[PDB]
């Protein structure tokens, strides 16, 4: 029982691991999405009048 | 565990 | 830009309730009335 | 210490001179005064320690202070 | 009592242990402190012809005491030392019923 | 009628205590027999706490002896806090400072039971003004304490505080407060702890609990899953970093200790091994800190705790890990007593699922030269196993762990699909065959039973077949034929059939698992 519960255990280790870095690397993609804004044409004036 | 079971009768 | 004018009209009501509430205060007695004393500061 | 007695300082406003009639809270003026004096005694009194590079606070040192803010502290 | 509060706020006050010894013998510098006080507020109410020592006879005393100026008057050295619900009976604040 | 009363009570403060027929007291405390069953229904401890407080008759000991039993029956709600803070308007009545300081305290003790405490900490900065007088400090500061979020902690508010700090004194109650807006947004720096006052309330406060009642990141477990589902570069490197410089520093306390410091050092060691068995894979540090401080190691400093971190060991190659760790595991197996040796075979034991379950989701996640490395760790302690067979004169206890390790070789193809079926070394297989104990004999049968089922699942999927089924016929024909000491022992305590019965149903179960086979 211990055995088989290590293994699901680490299958989802394998898993989280392989799901928490698509996670990461979709924040990373809003990341691009932050190089969206540093264009700072009409971004920047705004967030410093609402600053 | 039996590593600190072990320990103990070391002593024991 | 929605928030900024969501900002602008949440001024908007508490500068409003500046205007309106005290005049539950309101002055009397140039002193200088607490709103223009207030906006001033 | 966050305090002001009100009874004490009354108490010593009739005791020390009972011809008075100190307003509602000139009770209070008078704890302020007190304050006041003792900030002066508390700091002038450092100065003292600091004259004889004395680490704490002794005799010798309040009674020179009292001699300079006590007659200062005169009205 | 008072004295013994006034000798612990100096502790709080000269931000630096001292004595017991030392504070009986503050003890008399607020007794005389008194001395020189109650009998200072006496000359100073009789100097304005009043029976009672309303709040500006003391002002005058704290004027001569050096710690009201032109720059310190009396209420700002209110602010600085008394607790809130003890200079609301002092200072006047405003309510349109100013204290 | 309590709602009757506490309205009859509106009216005794309508109009004066003089002017009434009955006394106040009377009736409010009829409602106060009323309270130490039921003090006050959310709508009636609402309007008993607004309009006997605001300005109204309230004496300051009628309002304080309702106050300190008008808290709530099932919760305190909003409008109770609302037009309360219109009692904290503070003014031409006030409720007067000593009926402030229980009010503050009636709000600390019932912090717990509000619906929405979400719209007393967006009514933050009310009580907050509130510190700068003196009376309500020691309570209101305790009240913050309970309120505080990070959009209360504004720097305003922190130079505020500091302000009061300054002019007043040291007081704990203003250290906690400080404590907490440390605790967010730092602008503030500094180095009691919600001790109460209320306990005179809470026996009330006791009763209202009954009342409800009827009517870096290793101490984190919750944090723990985070590291345990990242295999990132800086976390994974900043937590290496921590742990190779807390088992050197703390391992150099022992150079100056040995005994006291060897309780910490053992339940820090004790909280890494949990956090390496949960997270599953071996810290980074915790093989660097083994080659490090193996070979200065002795047998039984802190043997519970090294020889647990030997298990959660990363896979290396066994050629590299071999010469740095198990040279050293064997440069102590074969000086230490049993009681140590135990502790490796065991230790290694555990090594060896640690590197099998790291090898499972290998042909998960898509071998040969990691085929090499468990069969030579199996092997060499194979090789470690004959010759500590041979140092304690065939020790049954030793070798029962031996088997214990073996337990868990029989079972390489069924339980981590890992083709690896390690036949026994003769020099233990037969050493328990011809063994004297049957705890340690059914052992072995039971091994050897799960290897022929191995090698028959092995069969079907497909060196191994050759000469492995070559030394398991071997192991076969020999015991087969031999199945004698223990058993010898069992048949003096006790027809073939019938000796088999009094075996078997005594507890023969690896007897049973081959012969059934």
């Amino acid at each position: 029982k211990l055995l088989d519960i290590r293994k699901k255990r680490l299958q989802l280790k394998q898993a989280s691991e392989s799901k928490l870095l698509e996670i990461q690397t979709e924040k990373n993609k809003q990341k691009i999405d932050l190089d969206s804004m540093e264009n700072s044409e009409r971004i920047k004036i705004i967030r410093q009048n609402l600053q | 565990g039996v590593l600190a079971h072990l320990e103990r009768l070391e002593t024991q | 830009k929605t928030k900024m004018l969501n900002i602008k009209e949440y001024k908007e009501k508490l500068l409003s309730t500046l205007g309106e509430f005290l005049e539950d205060h309101f002055p009397l007695p140039s002193s200088v009335n607490l709103i223009t004393l207030h906006e001033m500061l | 210490k966050r305090k002001a007695p009100r009874g004490f300082l009354k108490r010593v406003f009739k005791r020390k001179k009972p011809q008075l009639r100190l307003e509602k809270s000139g009770d209070l003026l008078v704890h302020l005064n007190c304050l006041l004096f003792v900030h002066r005694l508390a700091e002038e009194s450092r100065t003292n320690a600091c004259a004889s590079k004395c680490r704490v606070i002794n005799k010798e040192h309040v009674l020179a202070a009292a001699k300079v803010i006590l007659k200062k502290s005169r009205g | 009592a008072g004295l013994s509060h006034y000798v612990k706020l100096f502790s709080f006050y000269a931000k630096m242990p001292m004595e017991r010894k030392a504070l009986e013998m503050v003890e008399k510098c607020l007794d005389k402190y008194f001395q020189h006080l109650c009998d200072d507020l006496e000359v100073f109410a009789a100097h304005a012809g009043r029976k009672t020592v309303k709040p500006e006879d003391l002002e005058l005393l704290m004027r001569r005491q050096g710690l009201v100026t032109d720059q310190v008057s009396l209420h700002v050295l209110v602010e600085r030392h008394l607790p809130l619900e003890y200079r609301q009976l002092l200072i006047p604040c405003a309510y349109s019923g100013n204290s | 009628e309590e709602d009757a009363l506490q309205m009859a009570v509106g009216y005794f403060e309508k109009g004066p205590i003089k002017a009434s027929q009955n006394k106040d007291k009377t009736l409010e405390k009829h409602l106060k027999t009323v309270e130490n069953v039921a003090w006050k229904n959310g709508l009636a401890s609402e309007e008993i706490d607004i309009l006997l407080n605001i300005a109204l008759s309230g004496k300051f000991g009628n309002a304080v002896n309702t106050r300190i039993l008008k808290c709530m029956i099932p919760a305190t709600v909003i409008s109770e806090d609302s037009v309360v803070k219109a009692v904290s308007w503070l003014c031409v009545g006030k409720c007067s400072g000593s009926t402030k300081v229980l009010f503050y305290r009636w709000l600390v003790a019932m912090f717990d039971f509000i619906d929405r405490k979400e719209q007393i900490n967006l009514l933050y900065g009310f009580f907050f003004a509130s510190l700068q007088d003196d009376a309500l400090c020691p309570y209101v500061c305790h009240l913050l304490y309970l309120l505080t979020k990070k959009e209360n902690v504004k720097p305003f508010r922190v130079r505020k505080l500091l302000d009061l700090q300054a002019k007043m004194g040291m007081q704990p109650h203003l250290q906690a407060l400080l404590s907490l807006y440390k605790f967010f947004a730092p602008a503030l720096i500094s180095v009691i702890y919600f001790k109460n006052s209320e306990n005179l309330w809470k026996t009330a406060l006791l009763a209202v609990k009954q009342r409800n009642r009827g009517p870096s990141v290793l101490n984190n477990s919750l944090l723990l899953h985070y590291i345990n589902c990242v295999r990132d570069e800086p976390v994974l490197l900043r937590f290496y970093y921590w742990l190779s410089q807390t088992l050197q520093e703390e391992c150099i306390w022992y150079k100056v200790n040995n005994y006291e410091h060897g309780k910490e050092f053992t339940n820090f060691l004790d909280t890494i091994i949990r956090a390496e068995c949960f997270l599953q894979e071996g810290f980074y540090s915790c093989e660097a800190f083994l080659y490090k401080s193996l070979p200065l190691w002795d047998g039984l400093c802190c043997r519970s705790q090294f020889l647990q971190l030997v298990s959660w060991i990363p896979f290396s190659s066994f050629s590299e890990v071999k010469p740095l760790l198990f040279d050293h595991l064997a440069q102590l197996f074969f000086t230490s007593t049993i009681y140590f040796k135990c502790s490796v075979l065991q230790s290694l034991k555990e090594l060896l699922q640690n590197w099998l379950l790291w090898l499972s989701m290998d042909i998960h996640m898509k071998l040969g030269g990691s085929m090499n490395s468990v069969s030579k760790l199996i092997h060499y302690v194979g090789w470690l196993s004959t010759t500590a067979m041979r140092l304690e004169s065939n020790n049954t206890f030793l070798l029962h762990f031996i088997l214990d390790f073996y337990e868990k070789v029989c079972d390489i193809y069924i339980n981590y699909n890992l083709p690896l079926v390690v036949l026994f070394p003769p020099g233990i297989f037969y050493s328990a065959l011809l063994s004297l104990d049957t705890s340690i004999l059914n052992q072995l049968c039971f091994i050897m039973h799960r290897y022929r089922k191995n090698l028959t699942a092995a069969k079907k999927n497909e060196n191994f077949s050759s000469k492995t089924y070559q030394e398991f016929n071997h192991y076969l024909t020999s015991m087969v034929g031999c199945l004698h000491p223990s058993f010898l022992s069992y048949a003096v305590s006790f027809k073939w059939s019938w000796y088999l019965d009094y075996l078997f149903s005594q507890g023969l179960q690896g007897l049973k698992l081959f012969i059934r086979s």
